[PDB]
């Protein structure tokens, strides 16, 4: 019955722009206020823009003049126009319909916006030698955007495995750590393999992973 | 034969923003010093005349209005102004001439445990007119069902009450607002 | 401008324990005008109470809060294994609306060492002028853990970086990988890379490192 299903999302160069979509069922744009909300990764909520049922319009100070929400009554969709995109506006966009300027009583699904001005880049991937229970992974290093998918074996080992978050190096590039324990008597019999997936950039890579000499 | 701003000001009761009241003010001779002289008002201010000079104009009618709603808004009582009060509520046109007239009112009307009185409409399909007044309890359909006077999901009343409570900030404070339109 | 801060940052306990939430205001919050609302991993958050008390639509019962003025509370009588997530505070006593930083509520178990390993920079990464050394912290608890690098008994800062994975879905306990990086130049001027993990669970610190070319 009720949904809220955003769109529009997407990698955009810094300051360029970009358009957000928010489709509405059962619920009409025309006569809710409805706000937009950021969340920037690992922060916390932040309230960006506002319109009213009657048609009047509010943005956060951080916002103010470079992003413009309307509506379009005929498709039932809720807008949010930005320009002058920057690095600090880089987070998820939740549209939601708020009880009157007060709370947001029900929620969108999110989509993400990405502003960076980093070209598709593959990832280097590099052995984390066990040297002489015992650990060993790889450094997926290098790569963007988001994401990679990392597995051992052809999915084939999944007990002890922990692939790491991706953390944002101060090239532009995201880096991304996976390791594995296993039993140290396997260190010659077992060999182990970490398969290095990258949809963006059709770069999929294999790197067998074994003490060193 | 003196114009009846005490009937006003000194009123004892004041209506809901919503269904703000209006008062006829002719065939007077109204001054107007008194009151800009007076202290006791947070807000004075006037549109298209000077405060100072007041007495020496003449209008065919002067309209009073009076409501009561939070300090925090006491800013949209005036032209040009957007929220929940000149959008709903009370809406002044743009080409104003006339005075806004606000005092706190902290101590009348409000009472421990919150005075609800007082309502100010929250959900309306579409903005006022200058000096439009909504009275309207009709449930907002805010969905695609129809509502059918039965509130719930998507369907409510457009009616909010305030809640004063004298343990709060002074932005979230009564506040009576008067305002005088002058007819050239 | 109004500023809320909730208190704990994390919060430890287990299923079916009481959970209660602070949230303080810079300012008088008018009227209770606070909201709560929970954002399980992955997914939009979620609304459960307007009003400091009024409890949203089809929300269970086990939430409620209370509070007025310039402290607030959100309190789950019976904690499930569905409400380990963060939650946010919320004011519109004033404009503009703002949040709190949010409070996690974290799965409570018992005090777990972390198993420490240090990985040397791989001879392929060399060639690119680029030396990584990784050292893991394998299943541990609580997740207030520290490494500090030390490279020649040198204190290193700046130039590493941390990550931290969510609680595992079994044992509850946290890994952390510090990625120090460096240049191949500065990389082979030094011996002796070390890094040192402090954690509550450890009796003293614990020191894993390795001589440059496994010497
Ligand atoms: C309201 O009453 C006081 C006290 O009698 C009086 O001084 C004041 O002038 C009155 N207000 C008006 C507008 O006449």
């Amino acid at each position: 019955q009720v949904q809220l299903v955003e769109s529009g999302g997407g990698l955009i160069q810094p300051g360029g722009s970009l358009r957000l979509s928010c489709a509405a069922s059962g619920f009409i744009v025309s006569s809710n206020y409805m706000s937009w909300v950021r969340q920037a990764p690992g922060k916390g909520l932040e309230w960006v823009s506002v319109i009213y049922s009657g048609g009047s319009t509010f943005y956060a100070d951080s916002v103010k003049g470079r992003f413009t929400i309307s509506r379009d009554n005929s498709k039932n969709t809720l807008y949010l126009q930005m320009n002058s995109l920057r690095a600090e506006d880089t987070a998820v966009y939740y549209c939601a319909r708020d009880y009157g300027d007060y709370y947001f009583d029900y929620w969108g699904q999110g989509t993400l916006v990405t502003v960076s001005s980093a070209s598709t880049k593959g990832p280097s991937v590099f052995p984390l030698a066990p040297s002489s229970t015992a650990a060993l992974g790889c450094l997926v290093k290098d790569y963007f955007p988001e994401p990679v998918t990392v597995s051992w074996n052809s999915g084939a080992l999944t007990s002890g495995v922990h692939t790491f978050p991706a953390v944002l190096q101060s090239s532009g590039l995201y880096s991304l750590s996976s390791v594995v324990t296993v039993p140290s008597s396997s260190l010659g019999t077992q060999t182990y393999i970490c398969n290095v997936n990258h949809k963006p950039s059709n770069t999929k890579v294999d790197k067998r992973v074994e003490p060193k000499s | 034969n003196l114009c009846p701003f005490g009937e006003v000001f000194n009123a004892t009761r004041f209506a809901s923003v919503y269904a703000w009241n209006r008062k006829r003010i002719s065939n007077c001779v109204a001054d107007y010093s008194v009151l800009y002289n007076s202290a006791s008002f947070s807000t004075f201010k006037c549109y298209g005349v000077s405060p100072t000079k007041l007495n020496d104009l003449c209008f065919t009618n002067v309209y009073a209005d009076s409501f009561v709603i939070r300090g925090d808004e006491v800013r949209q009582i005036a032209p040009g102004q957007t929220g929940k009060i000149a959008d709903y509520n009370y809406k002044l046109p743009d080409d104003f001439t006339g005075c806004v007239i606000a005092w706190n009112s902290n101590n009348l009307d409000s009472k421990v445990g919150g005075n609800y009185n007082y309502l100010y409409r929250l959900f309306r399909k579409s903005n006022l007119k200058p000096f439009e007044r909504d009275i309207s309890t009709e449930i907002y359909q805010a969905g695609s069902t129809p509502c059918n006077g039965v509130e719930g999901f998507n369907c409510y009343f457009p009616l909010q009450s305030y809640g004063f409570q004298p343990t709060n900030g002074v932005g979230y404070q009564p506040y009576r607002v008067v305002v005088l339109s002058f007819e050239l | 401008e109004i500023v809320l801060t909730q208190s704990p940052g994390t919060l430890s306990l287990s299923p079916g324990e009481r959970a209660t939430l602070s949230c303080r205001a810079s300012q008088s919050v008018s009227s209770s005008y606070l909201a709560w609302y929970q954002q399980k991993p992955g997914q939009a958050p979620r609304l459960l109470i307007y009003g400091a008390s009024s409890r949203a639509t089809g929300i269970p019962d086990r939430f409620s809060g209370s509070g007025s003025g310039t402290d607030f509370t959100l309190t789950i009588s019976r904690l499930e294994p569905e409400d380990f997530a963060v939650y946010y505070c919320q004011q519109y006593g004033s404009s503009p609306r703002t949040f709190g930083q949010g409070t996690k509520v974290e799965i409570k178990r018992t005090v777990a060492a972390p198993s420490v390993f240090i990985f040397p920079p791989s001879d392929e990464q060399l060639k690119s002028g680029t030396a990584s050394v990784v050292c893991l912290l394998n299943n541990f608890y609580p997740r207030e853990a520290k490494v500090q690098w030390k490279v020649d008994n040198a204190l290193q800062s700046g130039n590493s970086q941390e990550s931290v994975t969510e609680q595992d879905s079994k044992d509850s306990t946290y890994s952390l990988s510090s990625t120090l990086t460096l240049s191949k130049a500065d990389y082979e001027k030094h011996k002796v890379y070390a890094c040192e993990v402090t954690h509550q669970g450890l009796s003293s610190p614990v020191t894993k490192s390795f001589n440059r070319g496994e010497c």
